[PDB]
């Protein structure tokens, strides 16, 4: 659409959401990469500079016994598959620097146990990754909303070559959808996948052998809201006003327009809610 | 039973929400629902308590939000339109940094001055608000403007001096 | 008159708050006109709401019950729009009446009604044209200064009381001149100023 | 649902016919033991059984 | 007219979220009802507006009573008196009383307080006996009311030195004519008339509107929540989708009825208003337009829902 303000009751991110950040540097003894709860909501905002997360975990319990999804961030392309995976404790991407020659190889890849059957596999479309081996501030950012809609899996992203900022950048992007599977999966939670930057300096072992360094990742859930999203003459989305979250742009909504003039303007109707229900039918105990 | 908190209430099958307070009318040992002039029941019988309860829709009302413009500031006064005051508590919104109660409803993120200015966002029953009382928009109780008596006498007149010729314009649409 | 009309050029040119009492007619038109226009989209109890989409997946019969549905909500979406047109027609009917009248009275001859043009006393009036309206340019005359001056209605000269043949009786305390009670002249009083 | 509201005045009614008029006693449709014996109104409610 | 506004939401539907549901297949209807009321709304406080906010800045009544034979008490505001109206405006609103949310309904409260109205009155008023017609035109002049009086029997041609001449005669008939007005409306059960219709008629529809809430519009119940209880979805939509489109049709002839009863409210305020522009301000020469007869000064007076005008004309008794 082109210069149109359009309004949609698509779950949303909330603007000025808490979002839990999470860190997977060693900078000491510092590694963590936990199982966390999944809700419409999944919006994975991950940073990194020499690419050491890489893929993700969805499910229900992990069994191997219910139907879940995995992937491979691979260079040749975001490697997925609908699986009965048996997942270990502390999956993981191996990668080691050899002295003979300079490029990274998978050590071990035992991700998973076997596959019970597939009901759904997938390849996407082929893109690259420059997979550094050094030391640096995040140049680059990648977002991700995975979602879960009437029978359908979904997920949207965008790169962005954000410089120098800790926090989110203030500013406005929009996610572009890039694939969508249908799928029957049901998934209570979600994992993340790191790159083990493994070593000659490192004792050597599957246990204690790795110098992992530096990763942070963001994830911030989704809940039914309605946005108010302004359309562009091409039709990027360049800005977005949300209007469950405040009274000002409550406003907006009803006014249907980015800027609103000084007055008076009637937005909503204001209802109050019954604190309990009482039923008072007749106190007979006789039985027909 | 509970009293004076809205709940939903179900008597013989029959659904209605309200307060439920007792009512001072007294009915005949025969009367079971009692109904207002506009055809909804405005009392019961308890069936088993075989006590008369007032019933009361649970206040609602239309917000409308102050603005002074969104070129000149983001600050926001809600009045809930007839709601009293103390009803209820955007969550942050709720509580009111300057809770005031008017005469049309309860406005809730302005502070009630002493002074009167001319009219400029007008709210209902008086009061006005304005962004100009470091900022923050303000409900005044509309004074109609200045108050001057002109001198009267007998034998006092007065006669104009000099006179301003001046040009104004009303826009009527034609079509 | 030059500074007056200057002014006026300044001050249409610095906002739209003179358009906005016709303005509001040609917004309040547009959005009308929009809400039907998307009424279309609107299912109204139907299956679909593109027509054609319901026709090409429903058999005659069944597409007979949905199409009576849609063109009962399509008839009522009309109905509105009409009855909402005449309404508003009629409105600007009486303007352009009031806007015909404003257009020749101001314009030919003078109006001695108060306020009926302008604010005091209309000298004259002068029409611009506007998108879908008559803009009226009123020049009027307003005492800008007063002086207080003690007056009685009747001098006795012989027995006889005189008044002023158009003027109230003005007198600065020291003698007794007529001035006309609009500008401040002072006459001497004499048998032509009086009767 | 007829768990969850209060009714007035229940009644309940037993008889024996053949197998294939037990369609036939339904509101409003006719039939010859529906015309001689048993007419429901147009719009009774209840539960047949 | 009183201010109401309707919620499309609420009233169609009810508490109900099923009910709810259905109301957003329909579209803006629910939306664009609201819109239609609330500028019936503006228009009832705006008409107000154009009525009486006719002068600048309020004139105080002055201390000094002398009216050159004039009594004006019935008209002026009394301070002794709660809430600033006068004799004429005190009682009415006694008379007013004497002849007069809850649901979905709620009447918004005018953006100008019963009292306000009453001190534009007054500044009218003040303006009329101080300064003549000066204050409609510009900065308010004090005149002499004996004087002000000469210049209206000149503009009606009558000359000047008929009213100096005999201004006592002149001061009881229309003291006298006065005290006879205040005995009138009081003693009349039905003068107002046609005020009393506008607000009768109000009445009605609301009734009639309230009332046909109850009626059954071709369901099984006319109650949403009753009839909810009873049927599921499924093939609940047939009753629950009527319902909805009968009352559908009460709401649109209720707000088509609101927008034809405000236009003729609004052609009578600006009727009015010009009346308290072209006859409080100003004498005016149409003949007939300021009550029967040659025309000499209007006084603006204000009751609830319209404004009752005091005219003051010449009549020749003898031949
Ligand atoms: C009447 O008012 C006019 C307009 O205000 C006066 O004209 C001004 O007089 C001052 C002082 O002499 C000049 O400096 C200005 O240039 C004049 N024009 C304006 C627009 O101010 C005039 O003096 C006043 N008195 C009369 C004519 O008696
Ligand atoms: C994959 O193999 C597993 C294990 O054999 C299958 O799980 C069984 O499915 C049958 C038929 O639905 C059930 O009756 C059994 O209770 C399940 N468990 C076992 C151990 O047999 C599963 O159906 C197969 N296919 C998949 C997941 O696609
Ligand atoms: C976010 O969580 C932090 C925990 O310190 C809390 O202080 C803050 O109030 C939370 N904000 C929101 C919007 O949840
Ligand atoms: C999804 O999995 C959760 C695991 O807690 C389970 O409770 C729920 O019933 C499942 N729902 C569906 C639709 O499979
Ligand atoms: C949008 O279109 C304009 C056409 O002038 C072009 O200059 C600009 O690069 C385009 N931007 C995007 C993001 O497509
Ligand atoms: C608001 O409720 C409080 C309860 O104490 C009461 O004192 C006050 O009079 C009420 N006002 C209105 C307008 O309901
Ligand atoms: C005329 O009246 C006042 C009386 O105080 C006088 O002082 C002055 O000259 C003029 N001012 C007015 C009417 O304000
Ligand atoms: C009237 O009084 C004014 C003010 O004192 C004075 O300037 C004027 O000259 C007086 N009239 C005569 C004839 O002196
Ligand atoms: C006006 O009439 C009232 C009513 O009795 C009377 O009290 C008052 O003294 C009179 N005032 C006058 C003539 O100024």
């Amino acid at each position: 659409r082109s210069s149109v303000l359009h309004s949609t009751q698509d779950l949303f991110l909330p603007f000025f959401s808490n979002v839990t950040w999470f860190h997977a540097i060693h900078v000491t003894k510092r590694f963590d990469n936990p199982v966390l709860p999944f809700n419409d909501g999944v919006y994975f905002a991950s940073t990194e500079k020499s690419n050491i997360i890489r893929g993700w975990i969805f499910g229900t319990t992990l069994d191997s016994k219910t139907q879940s999804l995995l992937i491979v961030n691979n260079a040749t392309n975001v490697v997925i598959k609908v699986c009965e995976f048996q997942f270990c404790n502390d999956p993981f991407l191996g990668v080691y620097y050899h002295k003979n020659n300079k490029s990274w190889m998978e050590s071990e890849f035992r991700v998973y146990s076997s596959a019970n059957n597939c009901t759904f596999e997938y390849v996407s479309q082929p893109f690259l990754m420059d997979l550094e081996g050094k030391q640096g501030n995040f140049k680059n950012l990648r977002e991700f909303v995975f979602k879960n809609i009437d029978g359908y899996f979904k997920i949207y992203s965008k790169h962005t070559p954000i410089n120098l900022v800790r926090d989110l950048p203030q500013g406005f992007s929009a996610l572009e959808p890039l694939v969508d599977l249908p799928i029957g999966i049901n998934i209570t939670r979600f994992q993340t996948l790191l790159a083990l930057h493994r070593s000659y300096l490192t004792p050597g072992d599957s246990s204690s052998g790795w110098t992992a360094g530096a990763a942070a990742y963001y994830v911030g859930y989704l809940q039914p809201r309605t946005f108010l999203l302004k359309y562009n003459e091409n039709g990027t989305i360049t800005d977005a006003v949300d209007c469950a979250l405040d009274p000002l742009s409550e406003t907006k909504c009803t006014l249907k327009s980015f800027t609103v003039e000084k007055g008076i303007y009637q937005t909503s109707n204001f209802r109050v809610q019954p604190t309990e229900s009482i039923v008072r039918f007749p106190n007979i105990t006789n039985l027909c | 039973l509970v009293k004076n908190k809205c709940v939903n209430f179900n008597f013989n099958g029959l659904t209605g929400t309200g307060v439920l307070t007792e009512s001072n009318k007294k009915f005949l040992p025969f009367q079971q629902f009692g109904r207002d002039i506009a055809d909804t029941t405005d009392a019961v019988r308890d069936p088993q308590t075989l006590e008369i309860l007032d019933i009361t829709p649970c206040s609602f009302g239309g917000v409308s939000v102050i603005t002074p413009g969104t070129n000149t500031s983001n600050q926001v006064a809600v009045l809930y339109q007839g709601v009293n005051c103390t009803e209820v508590p955007w969550r942050v919104y709720s509580t009111g940094s300057n809770v005031f109660q008017t005469r049309a409803g309860c406005l809730i993120g302005a502070e009630h001055v002493n002074n009167s200015y001319e009219c400029d966002i007008p709210i209902g029953a008086g009061i006005c608000a304005s962004y100009q009382t470091s900022q923050s928009i303000i409900a005044y109780t509309m004074s109609l403007g200045a108050e001057n008596s002109v001198a009267y006498s007998n034998n006092s007149i007065a006669i104009p001096t000099n006179f301003t010729i001046s040009v104004t314009t009303e826009i009527l649409p034609v079509s | 008159f030059n500074s007056a009309i200057g002014k006026i050029q300044d001050s249409l040119s610095s906002t739209a708050s003179a358009l906005g009492k016709l303005q509001d007619v040609v917004n309040q038109n547009a959005q009308a006109l929009n809400t039907l226009v998307k009424q279309l989209s609107s299912n109204f109890g139907a299956i679909s709401s593109v027509l054609n989409d319901i026709l090409s997946r429903l058999d005659p019969p069944e597409a007979e019950v949905q199409i009576d549905r849609l063109i009962t909500g399509r008839l009522q979406s009309l109905q509105t729009y009409v009855t909402q047109q005449l309404i508003r027609a009629a409105e600007i009917r009486a303007s352009a009446n009031l806007a015909a009248t404003k257009m020749s009275e101001c314009v030919l001859g003078q109006s001695k009604r108060v306020d009926f043009c302008g604010k005091g006393y209309h000298l004259m009036s002068f029409p611009q044209s506007a998108p879908h309206g008559v803009v009226f340019l009123h020049v009027t005359y307003v005492p800008a200064q007063e002086k207080n001056f003690t007056t009685a209605p009747a001098i006795c000269h012989d027995g006889k009381a005189h008044f002023p043949r158009e003027g109230v009786f003005v007198s600065n305390g020291t003698h007794w001149f007529v001035t006309q009670r609009n500008f401040y002249e002072p006459q001497i009083i004499t048998t032509d100023n009086t009767f | 649902k007829l768990n969850d509201l209060c009714f007035t005045n229940v009644y309940a009614d037993s008889f024996v016919i053949r197998g294939d008029e037990v369609r036939q006693i339904a509101p409003g449709q006719t039939g010859k033991i529906a015309d001689y014996n048993y007419k429901l109104p147009d719009d009774f409610t209840g539960c047949v059984i | 007219m009183t201010k109401t506004s309707v919620d499309c939401t609420m009233y169609i539907c009810g508490d109900s979220t099923e009910c709810s549901n259905l109301l957003l297949q329909y579209g803006s209807f629910c939306t664009q009802l609201n819109r239609a009321l609330t500028g019936i709304a503006v228009e009832q406080d705006k008409n107000t507006q154009e009525v009486f906010a006719q002068v600048k800045q309020i004139y105080k009544t002055p201390p000094i009573k002398d009216f050159g034979g004039f009594n004006f008490s019935q008209i002026l505001p009394d301070p002794s008196k709660p809430s600033k109206r006068s004799f004429i405006e005190d009682l009415l609103f006694n008379k007013v009383t004497l002849a007069d949310k809850f649901n979905g309904l709620t009447v918004l409260p005018p953006l100008l307080t019963d009292e306000m109205i009453a001190q534009y009155t007054s500044a009218l008023l003040a303006g009329t006996i101080t300064s003549g017609w000066t204050f409609g035109a510009g900065a308010a002049l004090q005149i002499p009311f004996a004087m002000q009086m000469a210049y209206r029997f000149n503009g009606i041609g009558v000359t000047q030195n008929v009213l100096y001449e005999n201004q006592k005669l002149i001061a009881n008939q229309f003291n006298s004519a006065i005290g006879k007005i205040q005995d009138s409306l009081s003693s009349t059960a039905s003068a107002l008339g046609k005020l009393q219709d506008v607000v009768n008629q109000n009445a009605q529809a609301l009734n009639t509107l309230v009332k046909q809430l109850s009626s059954n519009f071709g369901a099984i119940s006319s109650v949403l929540n009753d009839i909810l209880s009873r049927l599921d979805p499924p093939e609940a939509e047939v009753q629950i989708d009527r319902l909805i489109t009968g009352r559908l049709q009460s709401l649109q002839t209720y707000v088509t009825q609101q927008l034809i009863r405000a236009a003729e409210i609004r052609a009578s305020a600006n009727l009015a208003a010009t009346k308290m522009s072209e006859c409080v301000l100003g004498q005016s020469k149409r003949v007939d337009f300021c009550g029967k007869g040659y025309h000499l000064m209007s006084f603006p007076q204000s009751a609830p829902h319209g404004v009752v005008f005091l005219h003051v004309t010449y009549v020749p008794a003898q031949e």
